């Protein structure tokens, strides 16, 4: 399999976890506003690009050397 | 006698390059001008060969730049060669007018010499501005609508101008073909400019770091100019092939690998970097006629720097006060260059306008009040 | 700016005790900072020559003062040529720093001051 | 010392041609030198190197 | 001495054995654009049937 | 303002004698280790605060605005980015 | 603008072509070369390379000329001016899915497939934005992001939906080296092909660039040896003023 797939998972639960963390949570908001009625109808809509932005420069920066070492 | 002073055209030649007087005392900011000439020759012989392989039509002139890259022996070589040394020309370019500016080279009994300088200034950018449209990528084609909508200011006739320009109602085959033969052209126009005020400067001879006279100490040209220049000539060579062999493209822009599409605009449209600084001054002023004068007056105010200099010593090496405006002045010199290329956004747009002041008031506030202000000192503190 | 402006308005600070009790020590740190002494210089040699009142002004200085200015102007061109700075009986002294062009030049720009004058005058 | 400069440098014809026979002798034998070095440091990178199986 | 004299040359010489190996070979790599591209040597080949030609 | 060799258009010399040396008499690299380093040292010292002054002012100003645009961009810089437009 | 509209950057991978000194890899130009043929290929032309440039760079003379000779090209007229086709040969281009840009946007939801011969160049990021973007495909958008029609979310892509799918997944392709054809592996053998497809003059560049940084460096040495040699009468010069 991809050895990516388990570098990246490693990179998050280890050195990117504070940011895992703050995806995860963001993630569980805006779901939650979405299931609220009259979201449609609201001015701002929350996304999580930011936290996924930063989680994922969080596991590149962790893994690209490690990665290009096995293949 | 010997034939080098007898013969008209050997003593012409002899006159620049050989018995030409100089001062004993120049430093390394005075090999800028050969490295220009260097430049020059680069460009011509680099710009000659490549029109032998290019195609001026716009349904074949991004791939004759291709056909250049991938078929023509060394063409690779000749196309990033020519490219590169755009930009090399105004590094050495700024390079050699800071010189004239911190040393007082403008000065009398040179401003003429100063004021051609100010023109050829102005035809290189016009000569590169030509040159980048040839390749007809999305920036080329992006770059030369945008700038030459600049003309539709000039009031009642400018959108009249601008067809006359394109040849047609936007920017397209015509334009493309127009700008090669004018691309080809300039080049000449620039290295006659580039000699004539040579020949102007020849009457008072070069200016020297201390700013007195060097009638009193010359050295000939040859053997020590010469050879002090091919320091920089090879240090110069070095530059060029950490550039053109391993990294051609850090200067360029990726989407003119993209072929002109009048449909889809590029993200950005910027000039090639040394415009930037005159494209941030067009940005600050919100009209357009008023961006556009700015603009121009940015460079053509250069030419008042002989009057708007008050002092009586010639250069910045004894001034303390002007050593200190001339490095803000070329650090906000540089901020406008790198906010030609943010993005219209807060909070650049008011930082914009405030270094554009200053720009402008270094010329007619800042070095009138400061060199009037150190001639006293000099008199006072020397008492 | 001619050599007559400077004077003038130096003249007008001096003057004022409260402007030459701020301006003057000003002025001798910018000397010092200038550091045109420490190429063996006199304040004087850095006035630009390239113009008709100086060439006559230069003309004008008594033989000895303008042998002496020839060798400052050559000995400040090699030290500048080497990077180097003046040491010893070199550096100029505040006391030698004597402003022996300024007389000349002034005198030749009187000249060509009323000259101009008496070229716009109109008999009342 | 003597004999060296005499023959080689004295005369600037000679000095000329000397250094146009070094300047070819150069060119050749860095080109050999240069490519061998190349393929050292681009060991089993190169088409040459990958040839064999095809 | 002579060997004094033979070290400056020495560095001229080297200097100007450069330059001349530099220039030979920035002029042979560049005059060779001006040799026929990859394209042009490419066209090479043409076949042509004989049946239809009669004699003479 | 200049002449040319022979009536260059100095003033007249007199009392200056100079004297040199052939370049093939001199060490071209004499005291070249002492100049690389206290040489270089001295006048780099010298000139020091005409270059970090205006760079260090240009640089702190240029890292301000562009802190403040890339904060103005996020989610928490929503309501700062809508009253500057 | 948003780190969105801008497309997340990518990580600076260790490419074997990173380097003053370093080549292309060519076995993995070779297998990027198979990549680009059983699945870009479906979508994406590569119009710049003809069969003749992948000899003695990833193929030999034979089996590129067995990829062309499989084409039909077309002829120049017959005698009764009639079209025909030929098979292809090494002088070819390599010929591309779709006969214009409105067969292609049909076959791709409105979106037109780039042209990848000069893909490398034309994106900032180079290698590391091919390799970043065939790999960065979450499974699912991230909370909130709204995908137009036929988009999917991918966060290297400015502004996040990109009108091309991920296609590259474990054992797409079979590779003829025996190596484990990985999503990850697939994506580097094919970001560098495409590499090389932007500029095949790579090698030769460089090598060309190491003599002359030699040369240039070595002229530099003696130019100041030389330069200061004759400077010294200047610089060693002294005087004695007696004043008259
Ligand atoms: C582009 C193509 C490549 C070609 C390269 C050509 C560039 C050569 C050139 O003009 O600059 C060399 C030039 C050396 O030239 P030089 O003829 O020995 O002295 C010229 C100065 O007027 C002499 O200035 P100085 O004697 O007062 O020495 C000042 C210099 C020290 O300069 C030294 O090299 C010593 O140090 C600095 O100013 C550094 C600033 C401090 C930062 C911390 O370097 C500088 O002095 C740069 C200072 C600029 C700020
Ligand atoms: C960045 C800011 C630079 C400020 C320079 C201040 C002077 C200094 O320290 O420089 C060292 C030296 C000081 O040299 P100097 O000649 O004044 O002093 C030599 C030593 N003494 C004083 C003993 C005689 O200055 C230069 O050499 C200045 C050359 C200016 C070139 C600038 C290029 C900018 C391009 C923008 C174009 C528009
Ligand atoms: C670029 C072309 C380089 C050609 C090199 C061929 C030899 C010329 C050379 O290097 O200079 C030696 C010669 C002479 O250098 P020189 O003038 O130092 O030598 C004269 C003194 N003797 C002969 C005693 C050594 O240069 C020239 O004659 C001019 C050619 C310049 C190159
Ligand atoms: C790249 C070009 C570099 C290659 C040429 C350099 C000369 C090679 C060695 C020859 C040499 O040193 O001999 C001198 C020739 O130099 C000369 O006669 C020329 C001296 C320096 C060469 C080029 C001058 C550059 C100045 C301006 C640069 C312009 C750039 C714009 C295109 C003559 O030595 P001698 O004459 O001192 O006497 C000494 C007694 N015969
Ligand atoms: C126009 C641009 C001028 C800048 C020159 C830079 C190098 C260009 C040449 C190509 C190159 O890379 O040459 C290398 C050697 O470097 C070198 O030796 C070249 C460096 C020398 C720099 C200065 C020498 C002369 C430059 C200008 C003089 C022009 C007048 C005559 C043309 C490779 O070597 P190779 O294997 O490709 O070489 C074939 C024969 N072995
Ligand atoms: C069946 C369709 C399809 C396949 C297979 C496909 N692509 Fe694409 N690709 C597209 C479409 C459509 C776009 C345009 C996306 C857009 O502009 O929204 C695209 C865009 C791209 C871009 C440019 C994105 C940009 O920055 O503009 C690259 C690079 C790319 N593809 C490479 C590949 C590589 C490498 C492969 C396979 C190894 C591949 N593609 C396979 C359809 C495909
Ligand atoms: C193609 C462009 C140019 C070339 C080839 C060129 C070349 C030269 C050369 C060889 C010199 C004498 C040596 C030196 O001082 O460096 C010189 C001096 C000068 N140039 Fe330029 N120049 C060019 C552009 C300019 C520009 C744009 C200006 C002014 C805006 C200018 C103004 C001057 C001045 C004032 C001098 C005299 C400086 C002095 O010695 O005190 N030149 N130029
Ligand atoms: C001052 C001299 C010159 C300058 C500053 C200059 C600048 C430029 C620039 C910036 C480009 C765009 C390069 C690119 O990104 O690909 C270009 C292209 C070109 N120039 Fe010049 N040029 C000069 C002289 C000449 C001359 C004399 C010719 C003779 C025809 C010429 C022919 C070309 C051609 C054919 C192109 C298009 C091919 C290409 O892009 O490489 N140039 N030039
Ligand atoms: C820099 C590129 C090299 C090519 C030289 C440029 C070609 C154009 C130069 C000719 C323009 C006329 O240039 C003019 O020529 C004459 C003689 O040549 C010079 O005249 C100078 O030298 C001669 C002897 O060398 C003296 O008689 C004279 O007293 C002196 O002024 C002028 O100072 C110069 O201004």
């Amino acid at each position: 399999p991809d050895p990516a797939i388990a570098l990246h998972e490693a990179a998050a639960e280890g050195p990117c976890h504070d940011f895992k963390h703050h995806f995860d949570e963001c993630v569980e908001r805006v779901t939650k506003a979405q299931e609220a009625e009259d979201y449609d109808h609201a001015e701002y809509k929350e996304d999580c690009v930011e936290e996924f932005f930063h989680l994922q420069h969080c596991i590149n920066d962790n893994t690209a050397d490690k990665l290009f070492r096995v293949l | 006698m010997a034939l080098r002073k007898k013969n008209s055209l050997l003593n012409m030649a002899n006159s620049y390059v050989l018995d030409s007087p100089q001062p004993s005392n120049l430093n390394y900011f005075w090999n800028f001008g050969s490295l220009l000439a260097l430049c020059l020759v680069i460009q011509l012989a680099t710009g000659i060969t490549l029109a032998m392989h290019y195609t001026s039509h716009a349904s074949l002139a991004f791939d004759s730049v291709e056909h250049i890259m991938r078929d023509v022996n060394f063409g690779w070589f000749i196309r990033y060669a020519h490219a590169n040394t755009a930009s090399f020309f105004f590094i050495c370019i700024y390079a050699h007018m800071g010189r004239n500016i911190y040393y007082g080279s403008y000065k009398t009994p040179r401003v003429l010499p100063w004021s051609i300088g100010v023109i050829i200034f102005l035809l290189l950018i016009i000569t590169a501005f030509m040159g980048y449209v040839l390749v007809f990528g999305q920036m080329s084609l992006w770059g030369a609508t945008v700038i030459c909508n600049l003309v539709s200011a000039i009031p009642w006739l400018g959108e009249d101008i601008v067809h006359f320009l394109w040849g047609g109602f936007s920017v397209g085959n015509p334009t493309l073909q127009r700008f090669f033969a004018l691309h080809y052209l300039m080049p000449f126009v620039l290295a006659v400019f580039a000699l004539l005020h040579l020949i102007a400067l020849h009457t008072a001879g070069s200016s020297n770091p201390l700013g007195i006279t060097s009638n009193v100490d010359k050295l000939s040209m040859h053997p020590y100019y010469s050879f002090k220049d091919l320091i920089t000539v090879f240090a110069f060579l070095l530059m060029f092939t950490l550039f053109v062999f391993f990294s051609p493209d850090k200067l360029g822009h990726p989407d003119n690998y993209i072929p002109a599409n009048p449909m889809v605009t590029p993200a950005s449209i910027v000039p090639e970097w040394y415009l930037l600084p005159f494209y941030a001054i067009l940005r600050a002023i919100p009209d357009k006629l008023g961006g556009v004068i700015a603009m121009v007056a940015a460079i053509l105010i250069l030419l008042i720097l002989p009057i708007v200099d008050r002092s009586i010593i010639r250069g910045n090496a004894f001034k303390p006060i002007s050593k200190l405006l001339f490095g803000f002045f070329i650090c906000n010199f540089l901020l406008l260059g790198v906010l030609g290329q943010v993005h219209i956004e807060p909070p650049f747009i008011v930082l914009g306008q405030i270094c554009t002041i200053f720009y402008f008031s270094y010329f007619l506030i800042l070095l009138p009040m400061v060199s009037t202000i150190e001639n006293i000192f000099f008199y006072i503190g020397s008492l | 700016a001619s050599i007559t402006s400077v004077v003038k308005t130096s003249e007008l600070i001096l003057k004022s005790p409260l402007l030459s009790k701020i301006v003057v020590p000003l002025a001798k740190t910018y000397v010092k900072f200038s550091g045109y002494r420490q190429l063996g210089f006199k304040m004087n040699d850095l006035i630009i020559e390239e113009t008709p009142n100086m060439q006559l002004a230069l003309r004008r200085l008594p033989p000895t003062e303008s042998y002496d200015r020839v060798y400052r102007l050559i000995r400040a061109t090699q030290f500048s040529l080497s990077h180097k700075l003046a040491t010893g009986n070199d550096i100029t002294k505040p006391e030698e720093d004597d402003h022996y062009l300024i007389p000349y030049i002034l005198d030749v720009e009187a000249e060509a001051f009323e000259k101009d004058a008496l070229d716009n005058l109109e008999v009342v | 010392a003597t004999t060296f400069y005499n023959v080689f440098v004295k005369r600037n014809s000679a000095f000329v041609a000397t250094i146009l026979a070094s300047a070819f002798v150069f060119d050749m034998t860095f080109e050999t030198a240069i490519d061998n070095f190349w393929d050292r440091i681009n060991a089993g990178k190169q088409w040459k190197d990958i040839r064999h199986k095809y | 001495t002579d060997a004094n004299r033979l070290f400056s040359y020495f560095m001229i010489g080297s200097f100007g054995m450069l330059s001349a190996a530099g220039a030979k070979a920035t002029v042979q790599d560049f005059l060779s654009n001006m040799s026929a591209s990859a394209d042009v040597l490419a066209m090479a080949k043409v076949e042509v049937k004989l049946g239809a030609i009669p004699l003479g | 303002y200049m002449g040319w060799w022979g009536h260059m258009g100095s003033p007249p010399q007199k009392g200056i004698a100079g004297y040199t040396i052939s370049p093939f008499a001199a060490r071209p690299f004499a005291g070249v280790v002492h100049a690389a380093i206290f040489n270089t040292f001295r006048r780099t010292k010298n000139q020091a605060l005409f270059v970090i002054l205006p760079v260090s002012f240009f640089y702190y100003v240029w890292t301000q605005a562009s802190e403040k645009n890339e904060w103005l961009y996020t989610k928490a810089g929503r309501h700062e980015l809508a009253k500057a437009l | 603008m948003t780190a969105a509209e801008h497309g997340l950057h990518p990580a600076e991978y260790p490419w074997p072509q990173n380097g003053m000194l370093s080549t292309f890899d060519h076995a993995s130009l070779r297998r990027g070369y198979q990549v680009y043929k059983e699945v870009c290929a479906a979508c994406h032309s590569l119009d710049r390379i003809a069969w003749r440039n992948l000899v003695g760079v990833t193929h030999t003379t034979d089996e590129a000329k067995a990829f062309a000779e499989e084409l039909e090209y077309d002829d120049e007229p017959d005698d009764e001016g009639n079209p025909r086709k030929r098979p292809g040969k090494l002088a070819d281009y390599i010929p591309g899915p779709y006969p214009n840009e409105q067969a292609a946007r049909a076959a791709n939801q409105g979106a037109l497939p780039p042209d990848l011969s000069l893909i490398a160049k034309a994106r900032h990021g180079g290698a590391d934005y091919i390799f970043a973007l065939l790999t960065g495909y979450p499974d699912e958008p991230p909370a909130g992001v709204v995908l137009a029609p036929g988009m999917n979310y991918n966060p290297y892509f400015p502004g996040g939906g990109i009108g091309m799918a991920r296609t590259l997944f474990d054992g797409v392709v079979e590779y003829e080296d025996g190596t484990p054809a990985t999503t990850s592996q697939m994506a580097k053998d094919v970001a560098a092909f495409l590499t090389w497809a932007a500029e095949p003059e790579h090698d030769e560049r460089k090598k060309l660039g190491l003599k002359a940084i030699i040369v240039i460096s070595a002229m530099l040495g003696l130019s100041v040896y030389i330069k200061k040699f004759k400077w010294s009468p200047i610089k060693n010069r002294k005087f004695i003023y007696n004043p008259p």
